[PDB]
């Protein structure tokens, strides 16, 4: 079970925090320096991000291909950390607006598509560009 | 890549 190490890490991380010790996650670094990187960005870049967010509108109905279409427009001539940072900003977005409408189903499936287009697109470019370790240098 | 977004001038 994934999951009885997860509980485990959980427990054992806060029993260790609470003693005034640290113990991080090797990813504990890499998300901490996103969400900083989205907030800076949506605070940053309010207009080009609205016209990002009004490209997309998610209902029961959308399929994996609309959302690629649109994130393919964002990377259509190639990668850079600004636009994985617009990427991710992009599904926050989304998930916000499926939430405003009573439609927090939709958050699972956003997820999932925002992992296949990171494994199949984004990935090969990050281990090519210094890794997520760049990143946290970087934007961190 | 081609600057076609405010954010790619911080790359």
């Amino acid at each position: 079970s994934q999951s009885n190490r997860e509980l485990v890490v959980d427990f054992l991380s806060y029993k260790l925090s609470q003693k005034g010790y640290s113990w991080s996650q090797f990813m504990a670094a890499v998300k901490q320096a996103l969400r900083e990187a989205g907030d800076e960005f949506e605070l940053r870049y309010r207009r080009a991000f609205s016209d990002l967010t009004s490209q997309l509108h998610i209902t029961p109905g959308t399929a994996y291909q609309s959302f690629e279409q649109v994130v393919n427009e964002l990377f259509r001539d190639g990668v850079n950390w600004g636009r994985i940072v617009a990427f991710f900003s992009f599904g926050g977005a989304l998930c916000v607006e499926s939430v405003d409408k009573e439609m927090q189903v939709l958050v699972s499936r956003i997820a999932a598509w925002m992992a296949t287009y990171l494994n199949d697109h984004l990935e090969p470019w990050i281990q090519e560009n210094g890794g997520w370790d760049t990143f946290v240098e970087l934007y961190g | 890549c081609p600057a076609r977004y405010g954010w790619d001038y911080e790359c």
